[PDB]
């Protein structure tokens, strides 16, 4: 409880847990660093570990909001990237099978902010927050564990809205077929290299990608033992 | 079949002329006939072995087997009037009353007095 | 065959007796012969005089009942020096080591001068034999005292082969002459000289007890006792002729012992009558002929295997009891005769002795069946059958060896009822020497006749029979017997015939103007229960009608009535063990449920009929692509669902039976997986709306399927047939398979194992699932008791919280092993026999080193051939080479359908695999120490729940036992289909997702079926977890810990249990009640 | 009472110095390259080269795919193995396989050190050329390490030549 930051640098972020009749001051500890990355989407992010169950963005919106009011900081979380709590999205099966429609750790996620002004405000708020447990454990906020995404997730046996499903089929198929038609046109359009070389494309070929993957995936019988005089002379040596 | 029912099937098919065909006739070269015959034999073997006798009959009534022969042979040569001409039941397993009753979906008598 | 030859050598040396022990005993009994020669002579005495002689002595004459009375004992008694000789297997040097202990047979031939020619009448010779033994024991005792040897010798009378008329003296050594370590016991058999009595007078048909009825048992006893040394010489010659004689004998001895066969008396009730001597003698006869044409069936040049196979074949194929018998000459070529004596008969013309007189008809049948089954195993080439033939004991449990077991407590059990005893009488006394023999037949004939065709084989066993009694007593003393009957109670063991075990009515003779003899006995036997009835075909026959019950079989009812009416009206018949097992099956909430038998699948067929109505509606529907075929795959289609389907019972897990829908091949299918998945969904929409319009009475809704990892777009149409069933449709496309293979190839190498895992589940649900149901539904019609046992087994797994990890297919394939590969046992014919068997196999299964491979075919094609067998074997050896401990894959189950073997058993954590073996072993050990009884069953089916690290109690808002169709109820689906969730159990979905979070840290288990194993209201279910050892202890922190932990130091964290409890708590919401850590 | 069984996580119901001890350790530590490497060293000390290779392949698949550092330990554990005890072809195969799975330049870097540690300077010189040809246009470290290798071996004029080539190739 005296601990505030781990020597690897991770700021500890205690939380107070709800009151459930089954479980009659237990805390949940979240570990954070500043995340540095040249990739633009990964820039201005806050790295998080040991997240609570089903921690969607709205859970972080309240928590940063709780921080903002307490420490009068202006901070907004844009998005929570790489929040794969079950690991369902580890492999993008759509990307593997074809390039059309898809051009593409554990127990952790990246917390994106609006600007560097907001994130460093939050980091300072977290630093003060880390100190609270050592002194005054009562004023640690409370993680709710209930949110609209939680309720939908809890209701496993829910028939799907037919109309919403119906609309989804239509738009995707229209999207796919535009891509399918364009790709087929590209392959069979007399591609020529800058050096006046014409690519060979078979009939029924659909995606120039498939041509690449075909490539990547991929005299002795006509020789005569006795035709030249040196061959027979070799035979005669072995004969005697 | 999978139920150990040895049976013999006969399939009959005919060549057809395309929509824009101008030649009077539509004979197929012997290479195509052998190619078609190889495909037809494969499908008949695949369906029957991957099925029971009861399941096989359930395929015959809608004549789904014929449509698959067409879809497989569509590339080689256009065909018409594809049908399963005949089926012979050469050999049968030991009789199993339990299976027969299940296929058809015991009774106390009446006192005689 | 060379593998088999070596295996015999390895087995032969293992059981070989150690020669040092032979010398130690050979030291003893050679000296003992001196003591026997020390014993003096004795004079003619009357029964009064000998009684006075023994009146004060410690020894008592073991007279055989009826004991000699002064009036009928006019003939006098006398003793003379014997002719000491050694006989038996030890004589032939064919003995083997036995941990329990072997017996040395020493024969003393009382001199012929002590006989009159007519001493074989009215137990005259037997009574003389008795005192001759007693006089020896008297003097042997004092001479034993003189030599200072009595300190470590324990002398007691016993019956030879449990033959009441032939008492003998047994010498055993308790812990220089001390042979206790040898594990031997010297038996003193007092035989008669050869040809004292005319053998023709002693044939089985003739009688030697005046009262005329024949006396086969008494005639054999004296005649055999006079012909001992001759058969030794007979065996000795054949041993000299054929070199492989002794090796053949030991194999038969091992073969006999595993089946619980012995030379002991069988008319008393115990299984036996065919021992090493009978097996040996049969070989000797067959080496001198055996055919109907008197041609040799065995040749002296045969090896040990060939000799054993020939004898095994001959017993299996030739009938020796009802139709035909075999005659041979010990001192003449053996010839098989067609005429039969209705009893096991192996006649010996040279001696006029029937060697199988100790063999009962019922026992002989079980012998014939065992021989034939082993011949089948012997002729098998694909699988090695050495261990099954020789290295497996089938007699350890009666329940596993016999389909049904009934114990019958006879009345007034310190003597039987006067009425019961009065039934014995004199005429049966001359036929059957003892009441135990007579009662054994009485139970057998009524039990055999009443059950008739419903059974295959019957055994009547006298529980608590003793065969060795102290020298101070004249006969054995049973505690409940009181010198009246040597048994505590009788047990009736059956081998039921599944095809007709459950008939409602027992057929009988057809009606006639004049009552036929068969009609007479049928009417008399069944009494009021008899009835004359007409049928739809128009026949008139005598028949008796019973009532089916879901708690017990018809056979229990028949025998209970059968025994009371004929044996004794006070008899008590109780088989509670079978009753408890039947009740453990879920009782369906259908009309007249309690009266339906457990063999009735009417509930399943009703589901199939409703499906066919939907099956018709779909084809006549028009779509862009004509439907290729619709293949039902759901559990209820193959008679495996734990609870029988009930109309409108939608709370049950197995309400919605999956069905595969396949359209005709088209080349337009999307090449991209999600496009392909959503292309499939479009077709289901078209199927849905047309079905809605034309047939409004079908109610349908859409659900998502996430069984397949990373394929998040699968949508399945759920159809609610008006009759009250559910169906889940899914679309299979031929492009689907090749797309997955494309994903594997293009995936990164580190990811390839994961992608192939996804492919494994796809082929598990779509491609494999079809071939399994097809083979399993067909086979089940041959094995009637498959659907009950596999259902009850799946009930067992859920109670111990295993079904969550064991896929239902794997449970089926293990549960069918005892049927398709029943060796060395028989095919199960009872719920209790089959279930314990599945527990037995799992107990002795070494899944780390042994693969399980099954031939899913009907009883004797599609049987695995040697090439295919070896190929599957090769897969296992290659696999364990990569996984020697078995941590990745534990159970290797394969067949024609799954040659790979890893399709149905992948992804189970090792803790769950070991538990399923650990639970099995403890169960069998529990059955071993404590007999099969009500208390034992309850322990089997009640979970420990204490070993798990933390236990969380959950309660559903509403009891689901009614909505699961389980009779301790809904009649229409809710108007809003959203209401279905209000009557469902989410726990199976709760645990599965939480397992995925804590896969690195915890292993959570829950009861899938809450209605069956959740108490009276079916609302109590329990989630139980396990902390893996790594995260149980403190760890240095790292970004890759991937667990919910709390710090202790600057670089140390520990598993935050209390947080995880709250994670579960919010996740269960109102359901969670209590937490136990 | 109940049918209760103690939980077995070692399949037992069915420092390290032996085969069983390492296998026992791996039951609870499938992700530990230190255990796998130590198990590998025991077989190597036991002259079980063929068996040690088998443990190399098992360690690759058994360890969780996300333990990139632990995977790296095996691959260097391999490259040392074929370099010391194998042949040129076997080392080349693993070298080719290693770059397929892991970052190629890092694998190229480690083999360069292995040759230096084993004093296979001639092969180290060749690998520096091949590595520089492939990654010279992007990595300055290869040129610096190659320059150090030449300067350490008292080849100053060669080091100047490589620096000139580094300037040409590098942006
Ligand atoms: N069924 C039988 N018919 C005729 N004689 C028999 C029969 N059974 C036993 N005997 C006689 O009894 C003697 C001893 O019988 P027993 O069955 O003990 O012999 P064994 O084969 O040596 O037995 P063990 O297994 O104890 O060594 C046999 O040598 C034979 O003389
Ligand atoms: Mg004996």
């Amino acid at each position: 409880e005296d601990i505030s930051a781990m020597k690897n640098g991770f700021i500890v972020v205690p939380f107070k847990l709800p009151d459930h009749k089954a479980l009659p001051a237990s805390l949940h500890f979240m570990f954070a660093k500043r995340h540095q990355s040249s990739n633009s989407n990964e820039s201005d992010c806050l790295f998080l570990v040991n997240l609570p169950l089903l921690s969607n963005i709205e859970h972080m919106k309240k928590f940063v909001g709780q921080l903002c009011g307490k420490y009068d900081t202006v901070s907004h979380v844009e998005e929570l990237l790489y929040n794969d709590e079950f690991g369902l999205h580890e492999v993008d099966l759509s990307a593997l099978t074809s390039d059309l429609m898809s051009s593409t750790p554990r127990n952790t996620a990246l917390l994106k902010f609006v600007d560097a002004a907001s994130i460093n405000n939050c980091w300072n708020a977290l630093k003060k927050y880390s100190n609270l447990h050592a002194k005054h454990p009562n004023e640690l906020f409370e993680w709710t564990y209930t949110t609209p995404s939680f309720t939908t997730f809890v209701n496993f046996y829910k028939p799907l809205d037919i109309d919403y499903l119906k609309e989804d089929i239509h738009t995707h198929m229209a999207i796919f077929e535009q891509r399918e038609a364009q790709a087929q046109e590209d392959v069979q359009s007399s591609i020529v290299d800058e050096d006046g070389f014409t690519l060979v494309v078979g009939k029924n070929t659909k995606s120039l990608n498939s041509i690449r993957k075909k490539i990547l995936n991929k005299i002795d019988k006509k020789a005569k033992k006795d035709f030249y005089r040196f061959q027979v002379r070799e035979r005669k040596k072995q004969e005697i | 079949t999978s139920d150990d029912y040895v049976l013999r099937i006969f399939a009959i098919a005919f060549t057809r002329k395309q929509a824009n065909q101008v030649k009077r006739h539509s004979y197929a070269q012997s290479s195509h006939i052998r190619a078609i015959r190889k495909v037809i034999s494969e499908i008949l073997t695949k369906e029957v072995q991957g099925s029971t006798l009861a399941q096989l009959t359930s395929k015959l009534i809608p004549e789904v087997i014929n449509k698959e022969i067409e879809n497989a042979t569509k590339d080689i040569f256009p065909l018409q009037n594809i049908h399963v001409r005949k089926v012979k039941l050469l050999k049968q397993p030991k009789f199993d009353v339990g299976a027969l009753m299940a296929l058809h979906g015991e009774e106390k008598g009446k006192k005689v007095t | 065959s060379n593998i088999f030859k070596l295996q015999i050598d390895e087995l032969l040396e293992q059981v070989k007796l150690k020669q040092k022990h032979v010398l130690k005993v050979e030291k003893f009994l050679h000296k003992l012969y001196d003591i026997l020669q020390e014993i003096p002579d004795w004079e003619e005495k009357s029964l009064a005089e000998v009684d006075s002689f023994f009146k004060n002595k410690i020894v008592s004459v073991p007279f055989v009942d009826p004991k000699p009375i002064p009036q009928n004992t006019n003939y006098k008694f006398n003793y003379k020096k014997p002719d000491i000789s050694l006989i038996g297997s030890f004589a032939l040097k064919a003995g083997i080591y036995q941990p329990n202990g072997s017996s040395i047979d020493t024969l003393l031939t009382m001199p012929k001068e002590l006989f009159e020619k007519k001493d074989f009448l009215n137990f005259r010779c037997l009574h003389k034999r008795s005192v001759y033994l007693a006089y020896l024991t008297h003097h042997l005792l004092i001479l034993l005292k003189k030599d200072k040897l009595d300190s470590f010798l324990q002398l007691e009378y016993s019956y030879f082969d449990n033959d009441p008329l032939l008492p003998i003296l047994r010498i055993s050594c308790s812990k220089d002459y001390n042979f206790y370590k040898t594990r031997f016991s010297i038996n003193l058999l007092i035989g008669f000289p050869y040809k004292v009595f005319e053998p023709k007078k002693l044939l089985p048909n003739r009688n030697c007890i005046r009262i005329l009825p024949a006396t086969p048992l008494y005639n054999f006893s004296v005649l055999s006792s006079s012909t001992h040394e001759n058969y030794l010489k007979y065996l000795y010659k054949t041993k000299k002729q054929t070199e492989s004689f002794v090796e053949a004998t030991v194999l038969g001895r091992l073969w006999l012992q595993q089946r619980g066969f012995s030379s002991n008396m069988s008319h008393s009730g115990s299984l036996g009558g065919f021992g090493t001597f009978e097996f040996t003698i049969l070989m000797a006869a067959l080496l001198n002929g055996g055919g109907i044409n008197s041609n040799k069936i065995l040749l002296h040049g045969f090896s040990s295997y060939q000799l054993f196979k020939g004898v095994i074949k001959y017993l299996a194929t030739m009938d020796l009891c009802h139709d035909g018998h075999l005659q041979f000459h010990s001192n003449p070529a053996s010839k098989y005769i067609d005429e039969g004596f209705q009893t096991p008969t192996l006649f010996d013309k040279s001696t006029k002795v029937n060697i199988l007189t100790k063999m009962t008809v019922s026992s002989y049948q079980i012998l014939k069946e065992y021989a034939g089954e082993t011949l089948r195993m012997l002729n098998n080439v694909v699988q090695d059958q050495f261990s099954n033939i020789f290295l497996t004991n089938i007699s350890r449990f009666d329940n596993l060896k016999y389909d049904l077991c009934y114990d019958v407590q006879l009345p007034l059990g310190n003597n039987l009822e006067t009425s019961l005893a009065a039934t014995f009488g004199s005429m049966e006394r001359v036929k059957f020497i003892t009441l135990e023999n007579f009662l054994a037949h009485k139970i057998t004939n009524v039990a055999r006749y009443a059950l008739g065709d419903r059974i295959k084989y019957i055994q009547i066993e006298m529980v608590g029979q003793k065969s060795d009694f102290p020298i101070t007593k004249r006969k054995v003393y049973s505690n409940t017997g009181g010198n009246h009957f040597n048994f505590d109670f009788v047990r009736v063991k059956l081998i039921v015939n599944p095809s007709e075990c459950d008939k409602l009515v027992t057929k009988g003779p057809a009606h006639s103007e004049t009552m036929s003899t068969e009609a007479a006995v049928f009417k008399n036997f069944w009494g009021i229960k008899s009835s004359l009835r007409r049928f739809k075909d128009g026949s008139i026959t005598h028949c008796c009608v019973w009532s089916t019950s879901s708690s017990e079989p018809i056979i229990s009812s028949i025998v209970n009535f059968a025994l009371q009416k004929h044996v004794s009206k006070k008899a008590q018949i109780s088989n509670e063990t079978i009753k408890k097992f039947h009740n453990f099956l879920p009782l369906p909430n259908l009309p007249s449920s309690a009266k339906t038998s457990v063999l009735n699948l009417s509930s399943f067929f009703n589901l199939k009929k409703s499906f066919d109505d939907l099956y018709k509606i779909i084809f006549q529907m028009k779509l862009p692509l004509s439907v290729k075929s619709i293949l039902p795959v759901g559990s209820a289609f193959r008679y495996t669902s734990l609870c029988q389907p009930v109309p409108f019972a939608y709370s049950d897990p197995d309400f919605f039976q999956d069905v595969i829908l396949e359209f005709e091949t088209s080349p337009k299918w999307p090449d991209e997986i999600t496009s392909l998945e959503k292309a499939k969904t479009a077709f289901l929409l078209k199927i849905q709306e047309e079905l809605s319009a034309n047939s409004s009475t079908y109610r349908s809704f859409f659900s998502r399927d996430e069984s397949i990892p990373y394929n998040l777009e699968i949508v399945t149409l759920n159809i609610l047939t008006p009759e009250g069933y559910g169906f889940k449709f899914r679309v299979l496309t031929e492009r689907d398979e090749i797309l997955y293979l494309r994903a594997i190839a293009n995936a990164r190498n580190e990811l390839k194992p994961e992608l192939e895992a996804t492919f494994l589940k796809f082929t598990a649900k779509y491609l494999a699932s079809v071939r399994h149901t097809r083979t399993l539904e067909n086979i089940s019609h041959s094995y009637q008791f498959y659907s009950p046992v596999v259902r009850l087994f799946k009930r067992w797994l859920d109670t111990h919280l295993l079904l969550g990890h064991i896929t239902d297919e794997l449970a089926e394939l293990i549960a069918i092993k005892p049927f398709v590969d029943p060796a060395p046992y028989f095919i199960p014919g009872s719920l209790e026999n089959g279930f314990l068997k599945v527990l037995k196999f799992i107990s002795q299964w070494n899944w780390k080193d042994d693969p399980l491979i099954l031939d899913l075919v009907k009883p004797e094609s599609e049987r695995l051939t040697l090439a295919q067998y070896k190929g599957i074997q090769m897969n296992f050896t290659n696999l364990r080479n990569s996984d020697p401990n078995g941590t990745h894959l534990q159970f290797f189950v394969a067949s024609k359908n799954d040659p790979s073997g890893i399709l149905y058993s992948s992804g189970i954590p090792l803790p769950i695999a070991t538990r399923l073996t650990a639970l099995a072993k403890v169960a069998v050990n529990l059955l071993q120490t404590h007999g099969l009884n009500q208390q034992t069953i309850n322990l089997l089916f009640t979970p420990g729940l204490k070993d798990y690290d933390f236990v969380v109690d959950l309660r559903t808002p509403i009891g689901l036992k009614s909505s699961c169709g389980i009779l301790s109820a809904p009649s229409n689906f809710p108007e809003n289909l959203n209401d279905l969730s209000e009557k469902m159990d989410p726990t199976y979905q709760l645990v599965k997702y939480l397992n995925l979070k804590y896969k690195n840290s915890l292993i959570l288990s829950s009861r899938k079926y809450i209605g069956v194993n959740g108490g009276e209201k079916g609302d109590k279910n329990v989630i139980t977890g396990l902390i893996k050892p790594l995260f149980k202890g403190a760890h240095k922190f790292r970004v890759n810990l991937d667990c919910n932990v709390k710090p202790v130091d600057d670089e140390n964290v520990i598993l935050n249990k209390e947080a995880i409890f709250h994670e579960i708590a919010a996740f269960g919401n109102d359901m969670v009640i209590n937490f136990e850590t | 009472l109940s049918l209760s069984a103690g939980f077995d996580w070692t399949a037992s119901i069915l420092a390290p110095e032996s085969v069983a001890d390492f296998e026992r350790l791996l039951i609870g530590n499938p992700n530990s390259s230190v255990v796998w490497m130590n198990y590998m060293a025991f077989q190597l000390q036991l002259s079980e080269i063929e068996k040690a290779r088998e443990l190399a392949e098992r360690a690759l698949k058994t360890i969780n795919f996300r333990e990139e550092a632990e995977k790296l330990n095996i691959w260097i554990a391999m490259l040392n193995l074929e370099n010391t005890f194998g042949t040129e072809e076997t080392l080349e195969e693993v070298f080719s396989r290693a770059c397929q799975y892991m970052d190629s330049y890092t694998i190229h870097t480690k083999l360069l050190g292995i040759y230096e540690i084993s004093e296979k300077f001639d092969k180290a010189a060749e690998l520096f050329k091949a590595t520089a040809k492939k990654f010279g246009g992007e990595k300055v470290s290869i040129w610096v390490s190659w320059g150090d290798f030449l300067i350490s071996h008292n080849e100053e004029q060669e080091a100047r030549t490589i620096l000139g080539n580094a300037l040409k190739a590098l942006p």
